[PDB]
């Protein structure tokens, strides 16, 4: 079919690579910064669930 | 409980260092495993009743009714070596190497 | 001593089967396993591949290099300007360090 | 340097080097006071490492 | 044929029609899946 | 390019489905078509790479061995016919797949664009190769032969792969396009001239080099006449595809972190040539022969000059077809002979008038005759050396003068003399004996008419 | 926790009383009761990692 | 076994890992790992043999002292936070504590010894058993405990286990113990990116289930406990020969293999978090396993060793047959690497 | 399929147990008439008559049950082992092993009839009493000590799992008495047999299998008079009273798994091939890997049983 | 990891979130891989029981490929939904903390010198 | 000539209870196919 599909399909083929490649390091820095900061989706350790602590009026005054 | 948690978790390692040289009879070792859980029923126990968190005491006996059962097994295994080699020595338990 | 095989002979596969051609005892498989090898092999391989080989154009376009260069010699020439001349990348394109 | 040389250096000896390391690693007694003890040991480190790395 | 006649003489004929009629069931499942699938991730989104 | 592997694939259905009696024409018939088909990727109108597709590629260095690639199978399923047909016909439809899945994943690992995709292939040909030496290898020594080859491939390998995914880490993709339309420039710090060390390494262990190439002598004396082809002709190459594709990063250091290697090949190039000149076996002799003529090739994918890589990818293919010619030749002389040993059977022309023309072209094409392109290989991995210290020509000097003396021994003391006098007499030959050899050779006749293909990427 | 067949089931079975400010029998309150509760009320919603 | 019995002893061994992944309150954690401990102990002397005895008397030694040190963890924690629960706060010697007691039910590195022993005294069924569904269980309390445990020391064991192991099994030639030098060596990868990505120990694990259930049905359809023994596996049952091979280099790290990508994201993960220093040694080493799992396949496949007359017996009886398990676990196993995106 | 299911439900041996189920296997010289009173003793209290197992007894079991080619059955021949004593190739050992490898294989046959249907059997010669014929050789010429060796091997490996024959009628014609049979019969070969081997088979007989199986199992030794009565016999037989013997601890849940292993002839016989290369006993990788090949392909065989077409198998593109 | 997330389905295979993305098609090369996947397995089976390797278990063969192939579609629904939560989290993140990510400016190559390391 | 298969010396260094025999280890001997013991 001619020089016009491979040059054009090569570079798709770049395109597709270089925006996989920016998105690989973003993550690996986006991962840095969520796991350290803890303000993000990602590395969200579990604390109790306040769902549990019991607020009702206890027996003594001071609970 | 400050120093009175001291001697407890040390009464643990103290058990602790013998269940883990072993010397002879294999009892000695069993005996010694449980004075382990003596030594955390004991601090189980007592932490419990000086945070009056009694939503926890379930767990103090939860310990023993499993450590039981679990020294009950070592036995009938200890009870089955003396059954095949006449002696609860660990030295005759050298056949897997 | 241990029970095994004693050490086979390897027959003379040319003492019966006298056309033998190498691929298999029995002849009519030989046969036809070198009338399509002789042909497969050399007679649309060889040949017609040589053949697409020979006629693919301008591989790597140095035969399109050969004109390009006399239109530019011609070109070059006749207007006067240097044939190679020696900076490709045009000095003023290029931003030099200004230290 | 051919055969010798260059097989006992490079092929032979990393055979050895390791064949020598697993006999020293594999000959155990089996009786459990030897290994017990060394999960004894082990304990004592773990428990250093963590110390001196407070 | 065999002194201990096999135990594989005859078809589990069970064992066919729980083999073939299961997979024949997992396809107008997962067909089914598919095409219900599309039309709701179309839908879903604009189109 | 999925029609130069798939179809590949599809010999296995092929070798199996088959009839037990029609199972090798069928194989070899289709296999001869299917280099047919890899025949089409030479047609670039353009300098520009073929990208097929995102994990496919074929760039001027790659089409000239893939094409080798499909066309050593047929020729490989042609020269184990014979041994291999004392098999009991499962043994034989498993070695039939076993060459077949070498090209499927060569094809793929010279036909690959991310460089990990290299590795996983790269390394995987060492399975059916091992299989091929080991389960096959006529010698007791096979299991051993079997372990070198495994280990020194392995042990480089690991480095390799903690390497492509430290530049996947540090660039973002291990796209060899990317890679090299993006900067990639090494800091000549200590730890870098690691890395150059860790990725070139497990390149250079299955190119042998000086130091490391025990394992190819090893290999090919006891594997059988199909892997030991496989080995010299495509396998050995492996490695120098990859430096190729790899140095493209890892650009500063090679200037000043090649010299070891360098030094080692010259010097290892005279050494090896010198061990062929009195080696009794035969296929150890060719082997080591393999050694001196690839360590001609690290040496000139290590100046790194335009002539040097297409002085290699020349030679490379030329010495591919050539050793293989030689190691198939071998292989109908221990048949019939049943012994590895040069000094018996002496003065086979007498007996053998046609073979002997096979061996001897064979041999002027292991030595530079000049209308070659074995010799326009060395002519200008010579040069390049030259270029880079004018002494080079001194050590490529003496590898010359000896490359003449045992190449020609070869001829002189299989290939004339007296007759032997009654080893068990020796068969005539056999026609596919002589057509596994035209077929290496007619090839060889071809490329030389215009060298141009083969020449790499740099010219 | 590994698998939650617990919450998935809704099930309690092992929550209710892992902290010292859940339901003590007869409401007798805990001591320090004043406090955890202070103190995971807090973490909730922020992660370990900003719970610390 | 009564039946009855075996329902109760099976369930209990199934209880307990169960309970374990389930709950969150450690104490439930522990008893969980209790019930594992109890239920393995009948099973393991079935047979009852000499060799037997010992080997349960070892396991369970060595099982319950590291299940009252876990314990000591959890009531230590209680008295430094009112929680029955590992958190941020925790003291560091009690997780390492934790990790220790953990790492010894799991018999990782300096606490490899009883596996190997235990693995050698027990039948080729409770051998599996011993070795995946009983490491489902400490891991789900170490993988939930991931965020806070050390990163040195688990490498330490990680590294211990990976020389270890493959160490071990090199001189080998009992099957049940290369097998049980294997585990510790996989397992110890799997502890090296506990505590950087978690999800990847799962993966880890499952792959060294996938790999390590098909190989011990394998040694026992020919129930061979040699290597002499597997190696006549040609004249038993050839088919399995085939596999036998691909499924041993799988579990070294080869390739083509679905063996790589545990090796491979594990050796990823620790780069993009830079222990290059760490993985290296581990890969190196990693490839000495194979030379042992190679080894046996010289002698098992790639050459021919001698047979007996009275085996030519045995091939005229009809061979029971391998459980389907036995394939669609050596499949999904030898080769899904073509899959490896959605794995992970 | 046999298997804890179908012992869960039902299928208990013990339930299918009677008066008359036992093993009874009678004993005696080369030529004791033993094959007679076992057939009798059999018929008379209704139990199945196993024959002695020869180098066959495994052939005719599996498969078409036609004679297998020589080599195909592991090349023994009893024929060569008395024309040929103390053999270069040692026939007599190879025979001898094949011979325990059939009485394994026809014992565990036995036993999966027995409790499964029910019915007793009276096996004739046993595991139990195969020793004598290699106690006698190797105190002869014939085997050499370590062949002795590889044998107790196999017996202590395997003979212990399978439970004791309840009772083991046996006969004692004395060998003068028996030579004269032999040569009476007709066999070429078998009348070439040493006296010396016919007293060392009788001596193991008497000095160690009958004390040796007494406390164990019922014994009742008669003489030649004695056995051409089988009634005689079997008159003692229902008078045994069975009351010693390791099978008495047998219960339901026991049996099953004793049930199950029988049910697996693979492993009945999978330490008779332990990997211990004494030379006599090893095929050898060439020649074994061509005798495999061969038998291997031999029609209804090359397939599982069912699925070999060959034969006149159907129904394979389903089963 | 990505466990903690708000909203996680605690023990849910594919939440309906995942019903937004595109389903899988059915040929999608990987499921047509795990077919295969799949009719080795039941070849290998036939194998190793010792039955005519392709002439058998005609039915069987058919329950591999279909189990296989149908277990993909849904996995492969779910790993989809995985990955592109992988996105949603990622690509949100760049966002609301965007100056840790800010997206710098990269210079012509004219104004960049690289160091050029001659061959020779 | 027919490809090497392994005899039976080949076969025996796989025997006894660990592959590379030491010092003391090598006195050792092969565990009991069985896995019971005489003692
Ligand atoms: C990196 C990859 C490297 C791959 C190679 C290396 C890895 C594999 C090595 C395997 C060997 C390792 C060493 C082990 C010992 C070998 C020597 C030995 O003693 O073997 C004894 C052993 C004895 O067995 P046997 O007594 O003959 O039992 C069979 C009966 O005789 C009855 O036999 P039958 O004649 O009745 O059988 C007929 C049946 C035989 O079938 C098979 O055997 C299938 C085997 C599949 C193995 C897959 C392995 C994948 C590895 C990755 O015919 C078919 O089914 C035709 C289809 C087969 C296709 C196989 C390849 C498909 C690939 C995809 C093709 C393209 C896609 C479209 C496909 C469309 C198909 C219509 O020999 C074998 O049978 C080997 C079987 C396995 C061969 C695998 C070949 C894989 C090639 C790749
Ligand atoms: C420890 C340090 C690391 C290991 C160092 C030694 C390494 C080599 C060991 C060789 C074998 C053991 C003997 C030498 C070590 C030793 O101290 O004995 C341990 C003791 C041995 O018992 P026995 O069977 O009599 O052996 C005598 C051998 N001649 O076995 C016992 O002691 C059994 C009882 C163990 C617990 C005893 C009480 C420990 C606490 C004592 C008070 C606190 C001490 C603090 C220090
Ligand atoms: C730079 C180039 C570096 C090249 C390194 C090559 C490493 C492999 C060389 C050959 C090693 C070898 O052949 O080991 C064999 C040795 C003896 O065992 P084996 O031969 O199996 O049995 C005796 C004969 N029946 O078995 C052994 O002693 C151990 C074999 C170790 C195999 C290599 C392991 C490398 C580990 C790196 C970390
Ligand atoms: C491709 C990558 C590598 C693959 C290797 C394996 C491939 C095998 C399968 C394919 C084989 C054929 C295709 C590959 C080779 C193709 C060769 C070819 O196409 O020859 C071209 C030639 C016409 O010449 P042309 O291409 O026009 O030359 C350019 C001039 N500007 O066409 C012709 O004229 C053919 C003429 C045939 C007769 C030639 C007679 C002269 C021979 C001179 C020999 C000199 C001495 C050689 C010594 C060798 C060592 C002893
Ligand atoms: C034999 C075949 C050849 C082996 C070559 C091994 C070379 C070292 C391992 C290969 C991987 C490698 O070299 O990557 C580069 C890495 C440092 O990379 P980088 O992240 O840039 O660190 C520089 C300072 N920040 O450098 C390193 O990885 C250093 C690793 C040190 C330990 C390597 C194993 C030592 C075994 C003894
Ligand atoms: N283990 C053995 N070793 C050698 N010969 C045996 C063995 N077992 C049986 N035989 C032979 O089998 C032959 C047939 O046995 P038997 O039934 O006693 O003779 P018959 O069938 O004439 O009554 C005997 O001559 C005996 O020598």
């Amino acid at each position: 079919d001619g020089p016009e599909k491979n040059y054009e399909k090569t570079l798709a083929i770049l395109q597709i690579e270089s925006e996989k490649a920016e998105l690989r390091l973003k993550e690996q820095e986006v991962r840095r910064l969520m796991r350290a900061r803890g303000d993000g989706p990602w590395y969200q350790f579990p604390t109790p669930e306040k769902e549990f602590i019991d607020h009702s009026p206890k027996a003594t005054p001071d609970n | 409980m400050p120093s009175t948690f001291f001697n407890l978790t040390m009464a643990f390692s103290l058990s602790l260092l013998g269940t883990l040289m072993f010397r002879s009879h294999l009892m000695s070792t069993l005996l010694c495993l449980e004075g382990m859980v003596l030594s955390l029923f004991i601090m189980t126990s007592v932490t419990s009743l000086n945070s009056n968190s009694m939503s926890s005491m379930p767990i103090p006996i939860t310990i023993l009714v499993f450590a039981a059962c679990e020294a009950a097994v070592g036995l009938a295994l200890l009870v089955k070596v003396s059954n095949t080699y006449g002696t609860d020595y660990v030295q005759n338990l050298n056949l897997l190497q | 001593q241990w029970q095994e095989d004693p050490e086979p002979e390897d027959e003379n596969v040319y003492a019966k089967n006298p056309d033998f051609h190498g691929y298999d005892s029995d002849p009519v498989v030989d046969v036809w396993n070198m009338r399509a090898v002789f042909f497969f092999g050399f007679s649309i391989v060889l040949v017609f591949g040589t053949t697409f080989v020979a006629y693919v154009p301008d591989y790597r376009m140095q035969e399109w290099a050969r004109r390009e260069a006399e239109r530019l010699v011609k070109y070059r020439e006749v207007n006067g300007l240097p044939i190679m001349e020696s900076n490709y990348f045009d000095p003023s394109k290029i931003q030099l360090p200004e230290d | 340097l051919d055969l010798i040389w260059l097989e006992k250096t490079i092929p032979k000896s990393t055979s050895t080097l390791h064949t020598n390391m697993t006999t020293l690693t594999t000959n155990q007694k089996g009786l459990i006071k030897l290994y017990f003890m060394s999960f004894l040991i082990n304990i004592i480190l773990i428990i250093i490492l963590y110390s001196i790395n407070l | 044929f065999y002194v201990r006649e096999p135990v594989n003489a005859k078809p589990n004929w069970l064992a066919v029609g729980l083999s073939v009629g299961a997979s024949v069931f997992m396809w107008i499942y997962l067909i089914q899946t598919h095409n219900e699938d599309v039309l709701e991730y179309k839908r879903r989104n604009g189109l | 390019m999925l029609k130069i592997i798939l179809p590949s694939l599809m010999l296995l259905p092929l070798t199996w489905l088959s009839s037990p009696k029609k199972t090798w024409t069928n194989v070899t018939s289709y296999s001869f078509l299917i280099s047919l088909t890899s025949l089409t990727l030479l047609w670039q109108t353009d300098e520009n790479y073929k990208n097929f597709s995102n994990m496919f590629s074929s760039d001027p260095l790659s089409t000239p061995l893939i094409i080798l690639t499909a066309w050593l199978l047929p020729l490989m399923l042609m020269a184990s016919q014979n041994h291999l047909k004392k098999d009991n016909n499962v043994l034989q439809k498993l070695y039939i797949s076993m060459l077949i899945s070498l090209q499927i994943l060569l094809i793929m690992t010279f036909s690959a664009t991310e460089l990990i995709m290299f590795y996983i292939l790269f390394e995987a040909t060492l399975i059916p190769t091992l299989i091929i030496i080991t389960r096959w290898g006529n010698q007791t020594e096979r299991l051993n032969a079997g372990i070198y080859f495994l280990f020194y491939t392995l042990i480089g390998s690991i480095p390799l792969l903690i390497a492509l995914i430290l530049i996947q880490n540090h660039v973002g993709t291990l796209n060899l396009m990317i890679l090299s339309f993006t900067t990639h420039t090494l800091d000549a710090s200590w730890s870098n001239n690691l890395l150059w060390l860790a990725c070139m390494m497990a390149f250079l262990i299955k190119m042998p080099l000086y130091g490391v190439h025990l394992w190819l002598p090893k290999a090919h004396v006891e594997a059988p006449i199909a892997g030991s082809m496989i080995l010299a002709a495509i396998l050995l190459k492996l490695g120098s595809y990859g430096m190729i594709r790899i140095s493209i990063i890892l650009d500063p250091l090679t200037k000043y972190m090649a010299y070891p290697f360098i030094l080692l090949s010259l010097w290892g190039m005279i050494m090896t040539s010198s061990i062929c000149l009195r080696q009794t076996d035969l296929k150890s002799l060719i082997a080591y022969s393999s050694v001196s003529h690839m360590a001609l090739v690290i040496a000139s994918i290590m100046i790194q000059t335009p002539w040097s890589f297409m002085g290699a990818t020349m030679l490379m293919i030329a010495h591919g077809l050539t050793s293989s010619l030689l190691f198939c030749l071998a292989n109908s002389n221990y048949e019939r002979i049943h012994s590895r040993t040069m000094i018996m059977a002496r003065g086979l022309q007498m007996v053998f008038p046609l073979m002997a023309t096979w061996w001897l072209m064979a041999s002027l094409a292991n030595l530079a005759l000049p209308p070659s392109i074995n010799l326009m290989g060395e002519l200008f991995i010579t040069m390049s050396l030259f270029s880079w210290s004018n002494f080079t020509i001194i050590l490529m000097g003496i590898n010359i003068i000896i490359t003449g003396m045992y190449s020609m021994y070869m001829i002189i003391t299989t290939q004339r003399g007296k007759l032997t006098n009654h080893m068990i007499n020796l068969q005539p030959s056999h026609t596919r004996e002589l057509t596994l050899m035209a077929l290496h050779m007619i090839p060889l006749i071809l490329l030389t008419t215009s060298p141009k293909l083969i020449t790499g990427l740099t010219m | 926790p590994f698998l939650d067949i617990q919450k998935k089931l809704g099930i309690s079975l092992d929550r209710h009383f892992m902290f010292l400010s859940a339901e003590q029998p007869y409401k007798n309150a805990a001591r320090c009761h004043a406090f955890e509760k202070e103190w995971i009320e807090c973490a909730h919603g922020i992660g370990g990692t900003r719970a610390k | 076994m009564n039946p009855i019995t075996l329902a109760i002893i099976y369930f209990t061994i199934f209880l307990g890992p169960v309970i374990t992944m389930s709950s969150t309150n450690l104490m439930l954690m522990w008893v969980g790992l209790e019930f594992s401990l109890l239920a393995i102990i009948p099973m393991l002397i079935n047979k009852k043999n000499p060799r037997s005895t010992e080997a349960a008397t070892k396991y369970f030694v060595t099982q319950a002292t590291a299940s009252m040190i876990i314990l000591l963890a959890i009531v230590l924690n209680y008295k430094q936070l009112g929680t029955w629960m590992f958190q941020q706060q925790t003291n560091g010697l009690i997780l390492n504590m934790t990790l220790m007691a953990l790492s010894m039910k799991l018999g990782l590195a300096p606490f490899h010894f009883w596996l190997p022993e235990v693995t050698q005294g027990i039948p080729l069924h409770m051998g599996l058993i011993l070795l995946t569904w009983q490491k489902i269980a400490p891991l789900s309390i170490l993988i939930q405990i991931y965020p806070l445990l050390n990163s040195t020391i688990i490498l330490m064991l990680a590294i211990t286990s990976i020389f270890m192991g493959a160490w071990g099994g090199l001189n080998q030639t009992q099957m049940r113990k290369i097998m049980a030098y294997s585990s510790i060596a996989h397992m110890g990868w799997m502890l090296a990116i506990l505590p950087y990505n978690p999800s990847l120990t799962l993966l880890n694990l499952m792959i060294y289930i996938i790999l390590t259930a098909p190989m011990f049905m394998a040694l026992m359809l020919n129930n061979s406990m040699t290597i002499n023994s597997i190696s006549l596996l040609w004249n038993k049952t050839p088919a399995m020969l085939t596999m036998i091979s691909l499924m041993l280099l799988s579990l070294g790290g080869l390739p083509p293999l679905t063996g790589f990508l545990p090796k491979w994201i594990i050796i990823t993960e620790l780069m993009k978090n830079n222990c290059l220093i760490m993985a290296t040694l581990m890969a190196m080493m990693a490839l000495l396993n194979l030379f042992f799992y190679t080894r046996l396949i010289y002698s098992t496949s790639l050459t021919m060793f001698p047979t007996n007359n009275n085996s030519k017996m045995m091939t005229h009886q009809t061979k029971t047959k391998p459980n389907l398990m036995f394939s669609t676990l050596a499949i999904m196993s030898t080769m899904t690497l073509p899959l490896a995106p959605q794995l992970i | 399929r046999y298997g804890l299911l179908a012992a869960i439900l039902g299928d208990k041996t013990t339930k299918k147990l009677h008066e008359y189920s036992r093993v009874i296997t009678v004993d005696g010289n080369i030529c004791s008439g033993k094959n007679k009173l076992a057939k009798e003793i059999a018929q008379q209290l209704g139990m199945k008559h196993y024959p002695e197992a020869g180098i066959q007894y495994s052939s005719t079991t599996t498969g078409d049950g036609r004679p297998l080619d020589i080599e195909f059955s592991g090349s023994c021949s009893l024929e060569k082992f008395y024309d040929d004593p103390k053999s270069n190739d040692g026939n007599s050992y190879r025979l001898q092993s094949w011979l325990y490898a059939s009485r394994l294989l026809q014992y565990a046959d036995a036993l999966e009839h027995l409790l499964s249907t029910g019915q007793g059997v009276v096996l004739e010669r046993s595991i139990y009493s195969d020793f004598v014929f290699l106690e006698a050789m190797y105190n002869q010429g014939y085997i050499r000590k370590q062949c002795v060796d590889h044998y107790n091997e196999i017996k202590r490996l395997t003979l212990p799992e399978y439970l004791p024959p309840h009772a083991v009628i046996y006969i004692d014609v004395p060998v003068p008495e028996v030579q004269s049979r032999i040569q009476k019969k007709g066999d070429p070969h078998e009348m070439k047999v040493t006296s010396a081997y016919l007293q060392d088979i009788e001596n193991a007989y008497k000095k160690t299998f009958l004390p040796k199986m007494s406390e164990m199992c019922e014994v009742l030794v008669y003489d030649s008079w004695e056995a051409e009565d089988p009634t005689k016999v079997v008159e003692d037989i229902e008078y045994l009273k069975y009351n010693k013997g390791p099978w008495l601890k047998q219960d339901d849940w026991t049996f099953h798994y004793l049930r199950m292993l029988v049910q697996d002839k693979t492993e009945v016989l999978n330490y008779t091939t332990i990997p211990v290369y004494l030379p006599e006993i090893t095929i050898g990788a060439h020649q074994g890997s061509r005798i495999y090949n061969s038998f291997r392909e031999l029609p209804g065989r090359k397939y599982a049983p069912g699925y070999n077409a060959e034969v006149g198998d159907k129904w394979i593109w389903l089963k | 990891m990505m466990n903690g997330r708000p909203g996680h389905e605690p023990l849910k295979f594919l939440p309906d979130e995942a019903r937004s993305l595109p389903p899988p098609k059915l040929n999608d090369p990987r499921l047509v891989y795990m077919g295969l996947l799949g009719y080795c397995t039941g070849l290998m089976d036939n194998m190793l029981r010792m039955r005519p390797v392709m002439r058998a278990g005609l039915h069987r063969q058919l329950l591999f490929v279909t189990s296989f192939v149908f277990a993909g579609y849904f996995y492969l629904k779910r790993q989809n939904y995985l990955y592109a939560v992988k996105d949603h989290d990622m690509f949100g993140y760049i966002k609301l903390h965007p100056e840790d990510f800010p997206e710098k400016e990269k210079k012509t190559y004219a104004e960049i010198l690289e160091p050029f390391h001659p061959v020779r | 000539a027919r490809q090497w298969q392994p005899d039976i010396e080949w076969a025996e260094q796989f025997s006894g209870a660990v592959m590379y025999p030491s010092k003391e280890t090598a006195h050792w001997k092969p565990p009991p196919w069985n896995d019971v013991d005489i003692l």
